[PDB]
RNA sequence: UUCGCCAGAGUACUACUCGCAACUGCCUAAAACUCAAAGGACUUGGCGGUGCUUCACAUCCACCUAGAGGAGCCUGUUCUAUAAUCGAUAAACCCCGAUAGACCUUACCAACCCUUGCCAAUUCAGCCUAUAUACCGCCAUCUUCAGCAAACCCUAAAAAGGAACAAUAGUAAGCACAAUCAUAGCACAUAAAAACGUUAGGUCAAGGUGUAGCUUAUGGGUUGGAAAGAAAUGGGCUACA
């Protein structure tokens, strides 16, 4: 609260702003942004103009962090990424010549596409009718389907391993069972689904 | 209005006519009485409440030399003059009247507080007005642009020969000794 | 609701002076200390020493001139000496101003061991500063 | 201890108890009675117990031209003085505990016809000094507010007059007794009637007046019939100058609406001169002592007609069984024929 | 109360003559400001209200504004819109509407004999012209004002705008403009500076929850960051330290281009980072040009980060977190 | 111009009569006894599990995070138990008076001593005796709600209300809010402020106190004790990895 009203949101992309002449309907934005007399918020610390860094991982990490130790969480996500990494690395040299023109090597592109298969399509809202709560099924957002797809991963990995089991062990497991559709979050998700199509006809009590 | 019924001549298609017979003889005595209280250095205020030729009152009141009001009519202005003009000021001895209705089509303030305060009050009473509380009605017609600039023109030439002949008067006074 | 040093507003007709018509939120804001001393500055020590007298002084001067004091007492302490200014209505006559001024001034400066200033302003009534 | 006492205001505002918890609402006033003492009175500064006399406070600067040093007055004359102070406080207690009486209006406990003195003079320094006002009601009224709830405002109705025919009424209502008085006795003077009094004592004719529902019928009375009428209505025409009346009072006996048709009915009379002017005809008296005697009031200034009244032989007027009772003699009510105080 | 005003003015003066001599200066070349600190001198109060400071200013501006007497001794009111209850304000209105139609005229009678020779002067954005405000207006009309009133002569003062001008009018209407500052917010740049035979020279400060860092960049030396005298790697194990060291560098392509020295007292592991960030960005602008300056700016490089920790309230936890409130 | 009714309310579209194809019925229709009221319309508050618009920004839901209620400990209450304080005890009490209890503190109790007994004096001192439902001084609450209110004026009477901006009776000092000030540069934010009143809200035990009560005692000193938890509960600390 201590930005006011007038501060706006900065634009940490340099592409942005490096090539400003090859186009005049994204020129005519930021000459009046600066010439409004508009302050400008200060950048986040989380947030830099790194190329190796992906809004996703800095949401995951987030999402993990307990307390406010955050250099834990940088770690985990350390560990998380090199042993995907590793576990891939381990898989793609005990395969034939065909099998490694599929394996993907990317902890990224692989984490992604967990996320995207974990996404949920529909949610579930109680609704009162009648002194009795129905649960409606409700389009979701894309924010609201990405964030319950990442906190059903980080929820189902911190209570159902081992105490032996290490957080960056068992989310390298379940990142590679997601990517295949194969974990218990798209278990957990087909769920949801299963449970909003049978109480479809109860979808008229929204009003929205 | 219900009281109109002796002012008026007939009715043309529904259009009712005012006579100028009695209009005469009432603008007669309503000059008359607006010239005497001018010559005896008497306060004329021109209260009129009609925003389409508010400007020309405030330009025949300046030009004659007394004073107006065609805005709003606010509550205690007549009544509860210790307070709102200033701790003491001298009442208006004479209201004329060029629209005694105001836009909500209701009578005036005006006319009620100088009935209260005993201010007399000429008026020109249109066929929807009511002239049981003015002292000096004259039925006539107050929506003719033509109407009420010679409305305005005799009253201003009225103040401006009473003022002038008072002065002569002095004029006269002060050569008697 | 608070209600410390705080007087309570009336109909529309009392009169209240510039220090009683100031909430204690208003301190060295608005309005100043009627008391100087260094004993409540940081390094330093000797307070309740001083609060005491300041006390003491306030109850004195207030039996000592009764009805006739304006406003509270200004009570300076500069360099062992403390000089008390104060606002009293020209109620009494100046031979009993003369007389009190002089008993205080040795009074006060023998039962403190130190040299006691007495100033007063007469002002003809109590000055009025919020509604009256 | 004495860091332990207070100001004398501080001891009264809490001994007192003036702005106490119970006393908002209305949960006291069950010992009605708050009085404060000061206590500085008739304290002379240099007096004290000891008798000691200081050349400052007590006894002048210079005597026979010397110095005066500190005396101390002898046990007697000290003794003389603690008297004369002791009875100091009792002559002041006998001024204290003596109430200054006040007129009674109607009765010993009610405000209705009480003197309330002159009206404040106006703005431009008009004083009114031969108008006379009584308190005609008061009533305690009260209203339902959120947080207070009960809300009491004294309303008072009260008439103004001079005793040469002009006299008014007028309401004053607010939140003390006092301000009441004061808002009645000064918004008065601005709703003043004249009442047009036949030879200074009785009205023109008689009016019967029918009110929101207060009926009230006023008969032309002679010069010894003073004032038999209502005891309201008499102090109005005693503000007004009407010496002799009588009036009666039907229905409803609020005292606003009786109030308000009293004075519209005197307002609404007929002069003799404007019914001489508006039949043109001469207004003739037939006193009954003078006998036959042709007594003229007024004459019709203007055209005098010629042509005659048509003579009814059996007048159309609207009679009432009162007066037909009166007149009969049936009236053998015991409350008509008493005999009761002056004027 | 114009004689007691009158009054005050020959006290002022007086008063001004015997501060001149009490200060020694010349009274003849004694001003408002000279008053102002002699006054500050004489009486010391401290008070965190400036007006509650004693104060010696003329009449005319310690006093409101008085109104003059509005009627002669016979009692007759001199102005004609005495009677109005807004003399001033209905006059304002009355002069403006006379010469609206005043110009409606002249317009009709130039359109008649076509005659164009008027211009458009309602733009005036590159002066800055903007309209009185309700206090504005009420300073110079002296009478109260209402919010209404106010909107209607500054509707009216539109149309009289919107049309055809000539001399005198605008002249009128120039009189309830007001110009506004520069609202520009363009930083001043620090020029290189050249030091004992080093070129390529700069200095910036930094400042981020209570933590001062100072930042000296060399534009002429390789890749590399002195923290406190030990490298920028040692100093900042974090990865995520490291990275807000970057984060100014790599906007401005300057990553091996300059040697830095940071010098930063206080905080914590990241405040310090954020400092030198500060910092390092506020030091960076003078070996660019200007229109990387801006880009830099709205990335939120120069921008400081008054985002500070709240005091504890008495009753509360975390100056946020209440006490468990029990209902019953 | 007429006809039929109306004599406080409850008793009472009742009992007893007459008449009637009606036999749990219809029409007419009292009295004993009880009260000083019973009634009609209206003004303003308050309320509405009436209805319609704009909302909730830590706030109701939709939703996010960390906890309580489960265990141990600390501590505060209600209960039993003792010779053994008191007050708070719905939001607005429960690590609250108390930023603080071995004697002192301590006002509680049991044993013992002194009674013009702190002060210059006082048929005087002294009382933590009762009344917070007499108070002042200090606060909680609605409450970051905006209203309160002196002097006036108006209403075909007035309990009360007072507004139409192309304006239809409203001016209005002042207290609030707002503004300003502090967190040493602005902005934001925080802090502070929040009037009149509601809860007969808390405090005779910070201190003084009106009234009613003690004076070889309900006053003043010494010593020793003020446990303990069958049990219930509130708030925190430690964790359950
Ligand atoms: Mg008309
Ligand atoms: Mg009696
Ligand atoms: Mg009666
Ligand atoms: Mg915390
Ligand atoms: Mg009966
Ligand atoms: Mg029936
Ligand atoms: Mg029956
Ligand atoms: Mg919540
Ligand atoms: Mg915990
Ligand atoms: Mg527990
Ligand atoms: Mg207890
Ligand atoms: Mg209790
Ligand atoms: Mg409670
Ligand atoms: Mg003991
Ligand atoms: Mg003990
Ligand atoms: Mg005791
Ligand atoms: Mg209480
Ligand atoms: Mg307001
Ligand atoms: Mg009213
Ligand atoms: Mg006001
Ligand atoms: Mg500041
Ligand atoms: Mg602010
Ligand atoms: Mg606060
Ligand atoms: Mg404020
Ligand atoms: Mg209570
Ligand atoms: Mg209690
Ligand atoms: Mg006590
Ligand atoms: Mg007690
Ligand atoms: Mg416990
Ligand atoms: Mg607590």
């Amino acid at each position: 609260s201590r930005y006011g009203p007038e501060y706006k949101d900065p634009q940490i992309d340099k592409e942005y702003y490096r090539k400003p002449l090859a186009e005049q309907t994204e020129e005519e934005k930021y000459e009046r942004d600066f010439k409004k007399t508009q302050l400008i918020k200060a950048a986040p610390a989380t947030k830099t103009s790194s190329v190796f860094e992906d809004p996703v991982i800095s949401k995951f990490t987030n999402m993990m962090m307990k307390g406010g130790n955050k250099v834990l969480a940088r770690s985990l996500m350390t560990q998380t990424l090199e042993a995907v990494k590793r576990k891939q690395f381990a898989k793609y040299h005990a395969a034939s010549a065909e099998e490694q023109a599929t394996i993907e090597r990317n902890p990224y592109t692989i984490f992604h596409q967990a996320l995207k298969n974990c996404e949920p399509v529909i949610g579930l809202v109680p609704i009162l009718k009648g002194g009795h709560f129905y649960q409606v099924p409700v389009p979701l957002a894309d924010r609201r389907r990405r964030f319950l797809a990442m906190k059903w991963m980080i929820a189902e990995c911190r209570e159902k391993k081992h105490r032996r089991v290490l957080m960056p062990e068992k989310l390298s497991q379940e990142l590679l069972e997601a990517f295949h559709n194969q974990g218990p979050v798209i278990k957990r998700k087909h769920d949801m689904h299963k449970m909003a199509e049978a109480n479809r006809a109860l979808a008229h009590y929204r009003w929205w | 209005h219900r009281f109109m019924e002796p002012y008026l001549f007939g009715s043309r298609l529904g259009q009712d006519i005012i006579d100028l017979e009695q209009t005469a003889a009432h603008l007669q005595l309503a000059l008359n009485f607006t010239a005497h209280v001018a010559y005896r250095e008497g306060i004329i205020l021109f209260v009129s409440r009609h925003r389409q030729f508010a400007h020309l009152i405030e330009t025949t009141a300046r030009d004659c030399g007394e004073y107006a009001h065609t805005r709003y009519f606010k509550g205690g202005l007549l009544t509860n003059a210790p307070l709102l003009l200033g701790p003491g000021v001298r009442l208006p001895d004479l209201i004329i009247f060029l629209h005694t209705l105001n836009n909500v089509f209701e009578p005036h303030v005006a006319v009620r507080d100088a009935a209260k305060m005993n201010i007399p009050t000429v008026g020109i009473v249109d066929t929807n007005c009511n002239p049981a509380l003015i002292t000096y009605p004259v039925p006539g017609n107050d929506d003719s642009p033509p109407a009420v600039r010679l409305f305005c023109r005799l009253f201003q030439v009225a103040i401006s020969r009473a003022k002038e002949k008072r002065r002569q008067v002095e004029a006269l006074y002060r050569l008697q000794g | 609701k608070n209600r410390a040093a705080r007087v309570r507003v009336s109909k529309g007709d009392k009169p209240v002076t510039y220090e009683e018509a100031h909430a204690p939120h208003y301190i060295a804001h608005r309005k100043g200390w009627l008391s100087l001393h260094t004993g409540n500055l940081d390094g330093e020590d000797h307070a309740a020493e001083r609060t005491v007298e300041d006390v003491f002084l306030r109850k004195f001067m207030l039996g000592t001139f009764p009805g006739c004091l304006a406003d509270q007492l200004v009570l300076k302490r500069r360099a062992n000496q403390l000089e008390i200014c104060a606002l009293v209505l020209r109620q009494l006559p100046p031979h009993k101003f003369y007389f009190l001024v002089g008993y205080s001034e040795t009074l006060l400066s023998h039962f403190y061991k130190c040299p006691v200033h007495l100033h007063l302003q007469t002002v003809p009534s109590k000055v009025v500063y919020k509604y009256i | 201890s004495f860091f332990t006492k207070l100001t004398a205001d501080e001891l009264w505002k809490g001994a007192l108890a003036e702005s106490g918890a119970g006393a908002r609402k209305g949960r006291g006033k069950r010992t009605k009675k708050k009085r404060r003492k000061d206590l500085n009175r008739g304290q002379i500064i240099g007096e004290g117990r000891h008798g000691f006399l200081w050349p400052g406070l007590n006894i002048p600067l210079m005597r026979n031209g010397a110095v005066q040093t500190i005396a101390q007055r002898s046990k007697e004359d000290q003794e003389k003085v603690e008297a004369d102070m002791v009875q100091q406080r009792e002559e002041w207690d006998r001024r204290r505990k003596m109430k200054v009486k006040r007129e009674r209006g109607w009765s010993g406990n009610t405000w209705g016809g009480v003197s309330l003195g002159p009206p404040d003079p106006g703005p431009n320094g008009e004083t009114y000094d031969d108008f006379d006002t009584r308190i005609l009601e008061v009533r305690n009224v009260f209203n339902m507010t959120a947080k207070e709830g009960r809300k009491r405002s004294v309303r008072v109705l009260v008439a103004v007059g001079n005793g040469k025919g002009a006299a008014g009424f007028a309401i004053g209502k607010a939140t003390e007794r006092a301000d009441a008085f004061r808002k009645a006795k000064n918004r008065a003077v601005h709703y003043l009637h004249y009442i047009e009094r036949y030879e200074d004592h009785t009205i023109y004719h008689d009016i019967s007046l029918k009110f929101k529902r207060t009926h009230i019928k006023m008969k032309k009375q002679p010069r010894g019939y003073g004032l038999h009428c209502h005891r309201a209505i008499m102090t109005i025409c005693r503000l007004i100058g009407i010496k002799d009346l009588y009036a009666k009072v039907s229905g409803s006996v609020n005292m606003l609406n009786l109030t308000r048709g009293l004075f519209l009915g005197l307002s609404r009379q007929e002069t003799h001169q404007q019914l001489a002017d508006k039949k043109s005809l001469h207004v003739v008296e037939f006193r009954e002592e003078c006998g036959p005697l042709p007594i003229v009031v007024a004459s019709p200034q203007g055209a005098l007609r010629k042509d005659p009244e048509p003579e009814d032989e059996v007048p159309d007027i609207t009679l009432d069984w009162e007066d037909v009772k009166a007149a009969q003699g049936m009236k053998r009510s015991v409350w008509s024929g008493l005999k009761r105080a002056a004027t | 109360t114009v004689d007691f005003i009158k009054k005050q003015i020959e006290e002022f003066n007086i008063g001004k003559r015997h501060l001149a001599n009490m200060m020694g200066e010349d009274p003849e070349t004694f001003t408002q400001e000279d008053i102002d600190r002699a006054i500050a001198y004489l009486f010391p109060s401290g008070l965190f209200e400036k007006r509650a400071r004693p104060i010696m200013k003329h009449p005319e501006e310690i006093f409101p504004k008085q109104r003059a007497i509005q009627w002669g001794e016979d009692g007759r009111p001199f102005h004609f819109l005495f009677y109005t209850g807004k003399q001033s304000y209905y006059s304002l209105m009355h002069d403006t509407y006379g010469k609206l139609l005043d110009v409606e005229k002249h317009h009709n009678q130039l359109r008649a004999k076509d005659l164009l020779a008027e211009k458009t002067k309602i733009l005036k954005d590159p002066i800055g012209s903007r309209w009185l405000i309700k206090e504005e207006l009420e300073e110079m009309l002296v009478e109260k004002l209402s919010d209404q009133d106010y909107a209607q002569f500054i509707r009216l003062l539109e149309r009289l705008s919107a049309l055809p001008c000539g001399a005198t009018e605008e002249d009128f209407v120039n009189r309830f403009r007001r110009s506004i500052p520069i609202q520009s917010k363009k930083q001043l740049i620090e020029p290189l500076q050249y030091d004992e035979q080093g070129m390529a020279f700069s200095r910036g400060e930094g400042k981020r929850k209570t933590a001062k860092a100072e930042v000296v960049v060399y534009g002429q030396g390789s890749g590399r960051i002195d923290v406190n005298g030990v490298d920028y790697l040692l100093y900042f194990p974090v990865t995520q330290d490291r990275e807000q060291l970057m984060f100014p560098l790599h906007f401005l392509d300057r990553l091996g281009k300059h040697d830095m020295t940071c010098a930063v007292s206080g905080g914590g592991r990241s405040a310090q980072a954020g400092a030198v960030r500060l910092a390092m960005a506020r030091a960076l602008c003078s070996f660019v040009t200007e229109d990387e300056v801006e880009w830099m700016r709205q990335a939120g490089l120069l921008t400081a980060d008054p985002r500070v920790r709240e005091r504890k309230k008495p009753g509360q936890e975390g100056a946020r977190r209440k006490f468990t409130w029990k209902k019953r």
